[PDB]
């Protein structure tokens, strides 16, 4: 180390009603420099009413409070946050939710009950048991820790493919119909991945989300740019469940326990996370998903 | 109202009915669902499955809080243009994620096996037309197919067609005819001398 | 309330052209002093306790609130009811027969509606039935107990019993040692018996028959049928063929809208009342006399803000309707019971909805006017809510 | 094929303020059910302002109007929004920033200035026109870069998240990065990569300092490498300027870039979206 390296803040203010934690923050904002304040109760005021709603409602509002606070700290922008929360679910969540963005801090809001109901209410007092100790908490990243599954390594070195937008890009093409998928161009990076990798003694393994009624289109496709594939994998006709619940079908119903896959090749975020994040799979992601 | 008070009171209704000159087996579930609950059981989770006539009844009790665990997609279809609509609304993401509606029959692609429902249908709206779906239905590449309709002989105990069984079985003989079909019958709900409310056929193809 | 199901509601709201909903009415604050559930007096007070200078008399009728649409045209008028419906089911011809006594009251060049709060008239135009099953049902009951009560021996052998020595015995070493012993009277064989009778409950038969023939004549009068008419009673406003309306927030339309029926108009301001007081009443008991089911008391211009658009009064011979044959004996109990407020809570806001609707012009109403759609669903939530009150005022 | 797939709705509410946008709004958000309001004026008042403040804060508060926007119709959620703007486009981008992920739909609420103040003028005034769009996508080709074909051909390398797992370590003191880990499947690129006709290429954000205990976690792995580019020592400024700056130094135009291996967005943004180039990119990284 040695070196200086900076993070936004993250301000979480931790108190009761009335304890004047708004009333600092319109201060504060006003006289730091680069701050923005989240209300969840601003927040469901958009949503008109007052300050308890839904759970459906209460849970959209969580959507948005944290999209935006990441949105802001990813811009470096510092935020306070004011947490009619204060509970320990709620704080070490919270903690969990944003360190890795920000450099957490805390300012706690004590007052005497007595005072307390003189902000004028239901006389409710609250879970203050001065629990956790407040200090300030650095950010931390957690995860280059990177544990695979225990795949049988007596099975064959196999890789996987994707077919649309990885292995075969769509020039236009519409998504859900694959028939017009001989006109398709190739990213040659990826094409040259599965060359190398059938040379070594790797079986390589197409697997497409495409309705399998567009199998010929495809075939052509490949043998068009001389793609030396072993199987090909297609989604049922007719099936139109989501990408992850049909490729993962096909995932352990067929390569499953008799090749060892060595890694796979992706576009859409949404496969990814599901190889990634349930199967405990390395694969690498070619271009950007978000479909 | 409950399934233990009910086992207490059943064997006196039954054996005042042995009296009256009548073998009675009753029962607490409803014929609905005393049915639904045959169904359910005889498929099985292990195929998708294809939903003939359907309010949507069959559709949340083969999700059930995902205790049954429903791989496949759900395919349903429907005339009733009400049906479709409901079909429609559930397709603004009040879940029905896999399920699959139509309406013509040369909209159903899917190439792969299936357990087919004929929940009541093949007399409750549509007469000898049922000669028609049933006969399409078995063409479809399915694994199991089960049928349901009234007894008729049961109309003694209450208070569009209907037929009798043989009138069903001849019904059912005449639109397998010589496939190599495998064809179990029988009764759903309270049975009284023989029979039951709703008539049952379980078709597996060999 | 279910979303899917009060869209549908507000929609019809809006197609129908409706232009305003309706006020629940609290009855008059209680006296517990006067004894009167519902006290003219204390209901009269009030309102000079927060501002009212005059105050106007309208008779209370027996029928169904009604908002009158009268167009010129008097063929396509229509009726909506007390909450957001219009009513048809009724010989739409019989109605407008019943209509032009009101509609000839008026001089509609250049004016092409009039919407105008009534009492369809008689109550079982819309309420028999509700008249067979329930009061009728309750007379009838109690009617034949009453007859069996004086036909049968029965009475008479309790009260032979209540003498004996053996009872009484029972009754006093019993009022004095606690569920004892056991109380070595014969188990329970006797404990049970003579525990029994005396915890029966006896009735003063002649006064219960009395009793139940004044619910009986009651009923007699307000719940027989039938040839619809209205009672007009205010013109809630007026809309000119030009484009311009006139909300005209007065109750004293009345005596041009039909109603030649006797009313009154007082200007009791700031305890000159007291003195003033005793003319009032002595009119009111005329209209009690007079067969009639009360009397109302409104402000005299219809709306004031924060404000109750009315009290009812609704005399104890009617109250015996609303609660058992016996009111009149267990007077003290249910004064008790009774708190006028709640429903005075909804009753400004209801009316004080009803003002913000008819506030919006006629040439307006529709689906595509979502101030009208807020303003009903939260007048519909007020229904949701002032339902769930003492069901009884 | 008839399938059809059904995206959420976003619904823009164009009007000059008195309209009536708002009060439409809240009789639809209480009538209808899967839907959430974003109103940009709620969120100024988050940061307490009356109306219109530095175009600091309209900035921020824009990407948090966004976020909200775009968390919601991802979670599926049908979203309404009060715009207070409706200005001769500021409709467009509020159209190409989203058409991405819903079925967006308008209501113009329009009404005379001299009713409008039941409480000036506002231009309507445009060839825009309301037609309901669907949803969008596009990024439908890779503008890969017209690169020299004849260079060696070569791959290029990350280490830190990519080759070398830390393990725990602290990524800044990369002194102990010889007891690091190894991920099996990016090493097994490189092994296939070599064997092939590839210049196998590392490239890192460890400062110079610490390149005895990096060749010596290359060596026990036995990772076979031609060139070993790294951060000067005490450099200490963007992880992804620095790799920039090595790559357009070192090895553009003088290898031929067949692919990149990394894991840090930062920088495999700068791969794709400056640089032009394929990168595949193992693994999260959101920092
Ligand atoms: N030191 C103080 N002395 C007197 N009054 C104060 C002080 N601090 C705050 N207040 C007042 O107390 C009231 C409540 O304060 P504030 O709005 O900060 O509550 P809060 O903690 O934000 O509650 P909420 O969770 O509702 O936002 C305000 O009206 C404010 O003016
Ligand atoms: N002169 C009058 N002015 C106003 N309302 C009258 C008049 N005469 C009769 N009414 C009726 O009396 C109603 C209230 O008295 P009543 O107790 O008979 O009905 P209700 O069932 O209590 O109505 P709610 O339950 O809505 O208060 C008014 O809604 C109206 O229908
Ligand atoms: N159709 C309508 N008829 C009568 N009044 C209406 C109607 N729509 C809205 N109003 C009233 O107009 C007033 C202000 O209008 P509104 O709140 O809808 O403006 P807005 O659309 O929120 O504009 P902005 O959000 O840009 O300030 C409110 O008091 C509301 O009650
Ligand atoms: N030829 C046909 N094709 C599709 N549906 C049909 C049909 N003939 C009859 N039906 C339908 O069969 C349905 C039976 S109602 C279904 C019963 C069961 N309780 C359930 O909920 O599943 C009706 O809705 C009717 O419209
Ligand atoms: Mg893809
Ligand atoms: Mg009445
Ligand atoms: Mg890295």
């Amino acid at each position: 180390k040695n070196n200086t390296h900076h993070f936004p803040k993250l301000l979480i203010l931790v108190g009761a009603p009335g304890s004047g934690k708004s009333t600092f923050a319109r201060y504060f904002i006003r006289t730091e420099d680069n701050w923005v304040r989240v209300n969840r109760d601003d927040f469901r005021l958009m949503q008109f009413g007052d300050s308890l709603m839904s759970p459906f409602y209460e849970e959209r509002i969580t959507k948005m409070v944290e999209a935006s606070v990441i949105a802001l700290l990813k811009n470096r922008t510092n935020v306070i946050i004011d947490a009619t929360n204060s509970s320990l679910r709620s704080l070490q969540d919270m903690v969990h939710t944003y360190t890795e963005y920000a450099d957490i801090s805390f300012k706690v809001f004590d007052l005497p009950v007595e005072e307390l109901v003189k902000r004028c209410h239901v006389t409710q007092l609250q879970y203050t048991k001065e629990k956790f100790d407040f200090k300030p908490i650095p950010r931390a990243l957690k995860e280059t820790s990177l544990t695979y599954a225990d795949q049988d390594t007596s099975l064959p070195k196999a890789v996987i493919c994707d077919l649309d937008g990885t292995l075969s890009l769509l020039n236009g093409r519409d998504p859900y119909n694959a028939s017009t998928a001989d006109q398709d161009l190739l990213n040659t990076p990826v094409a040259m991945v599965l060359k190398m990798a059938k040379q070594q003694g790797y079986k390589v393994i197409l697997l497409s989300g495409r309705e399998n009624a567009y199998r010929e289109p495809t075939e052509r496709f490949l043998a068009k740019y001389q793609i030396d594939y072993d199987l090909l994998l297609m989604r049922d006709t007719n099936d139109y469940r989501k990408d992850n619940i049909i490729k993962k079908e096909l995932f352990l119903e067929e390569i499953q326990g008799k090749y060892f896959v060595e890694f796979l090749l992706d576009d859409r975020n949404q496969v990814v996370d599901m190889w990634r994040r349930e199967l405990a799979l390395p694969c690498f992601q070619v271009n950007y998903g978000d479909f | 109202k409950s399934e233990r008070q009910f086992a207490e009171i059943k064997p006196m209704f039954e054996a005042y009915f042995k009296e009256e000159g009548l073998d009675i087996d009753f029962q607490f579930t409803d014929t609905h669902g005393s049915r639904m609950d045959f169904i359910v059981k005889e498929l099985g989770m292990e195929y998708p499955i294809l939903d003939i006539g359907c309010g949507e009844l069959k559709y949340y009790r083969r999700f059930m809080r995902r205790n049954y665990n429903y791989s496949h997609p759900y395919f349903a279809t429907d005339t009733d243009k009400s049906v479709g609509d409901y079909a429609a609304l559930l397709k603004e993401r009040m879940e029905a994620d896999n399920l699959y509606f139509f309406s013509d029959w040369t909209d159903y692609e899917y190439k792969n096996p299936v357990n087919i429902i004929l929940t009541e249908v093949i007399e409750h709206n549509t007469p000898e037309a049922a000669e028609a779906l049933v006969k399409h239905c078995l063409s479809l590449n399915f694994h199991k197919m089960i049928i349901t309709t009234p007894n008729s002989l049961f109309n003694k105990y209450y208070f569009h067609f209907e037929w009798t069984p043989q009138e069903f079985q001849d019904f059912i003989r005449h639109c397998v005819g010589d496939t190599s079909l495998e064809v179990t019958y029988c009764g759903i709900g309270d049975r009284i001398n023989g029979e039951t409310p709703t008539q049952a056929v379980v078709i597996t193809r060999k | 309330e279910d979303k899917t199901l009060i869209k549908k509601r507000i929609d019809w709201f809006c197609k129908n052209k409706i232009n305003a909903f309706s006020p629940t009415i609290s009855p008059a604050p209680k006296s517990v002093e006067r004894n009167e559930i519902e006290s003219l007096y204390e209901g009269i007070l009030w309102f000079v306790l927060n501002g009212v200078k005059e105050i106007v008399i309208e008779k209370k009728y027996m029928g169904s609130y009604c908002d009158i649409y009268l167009h010129r045209r008097l063929e396509d008028t229509y009726l909506v009811s007390r909450n957001g419906y219009k009513i048809n089911h009724l010989d739409q011809e019989q109605c407008l027969r019943a209509l032009q006594g009101l509609h000839d009251r008026f001089s509609w060049d250049g004016v092409e509606l009039r919407i105008i709060q009534s009492e369809l008239m008689p109550w079982s135009i819309l309420g028999k039935g509700l008249i067979n099953n329930e009061f009728s049902a309750y007379y009838i009951s109690h009617e034949i107990h009453a007859e069996y009560l004086v036909q049968s021996s029965l009475y008479e052998k309790l009260q032979k019993i209540q003498q004996e020595p053996a009872y009484l015995s029972f009754v006093a070493d019993a009022k004095v040692l606690s569920a004892k012993e056991l109380k070595d009277k014969y188990p329970m064989h006797i404990i049970r018996q003579y525990q029994s009778i005396r915890d029966f409950k006896f009735l003063d038969l002649p006064h219960y028959q009395q009793n139940i023939q004044l619910f009986k004549r009651q009923l007699d009068i307000f719940g027989k049928e039938a040839a619809p008419f209205f009672k007009p009673f205010n013109i809630l406003k007026e809309v000119y063929t030009d484009g311009r309306e006139h909300f005209v927030n007065d109750n004293l339309s009345f005596q041009q809208i039909n109603d030649d029926d006797f009313l009154h108009y007082q200007f009791t301001d700031r305890e000159d009342f007291e003195a003033k007081y005793p003319q009032i009443r002595a009119w009111v008991d005329q209209v009690n006399q007079s067969d009639e089911e009360g009397v109302v008391i409104k402000p005299r211009t219809a709306f004031l803000p924060g404000m109750p658009p009315a009290f009812k009064v609704r005399n104890n011979d009617y109250l015996t309707l609303v609660y058992g044959v016996d009111f009149e004996d267990r007077l003290q109990e249910q004064i008790a019971k009774r708190n006028i407020k709640g429903k005075l809570r909804c009753s400004i806001n209801d009316w004080a909805i009803n003002a913000k609707l008819l506030a919006i012009p006629y040439s307006e109403l529709g689906e595509e006017n979502y101030e009208l759609k807020n303003l009903v669903l939260d007048r519909i939530l007020g229904e949701e809510i002032e339902n769930q009150l003492d069901s009884r005022l």
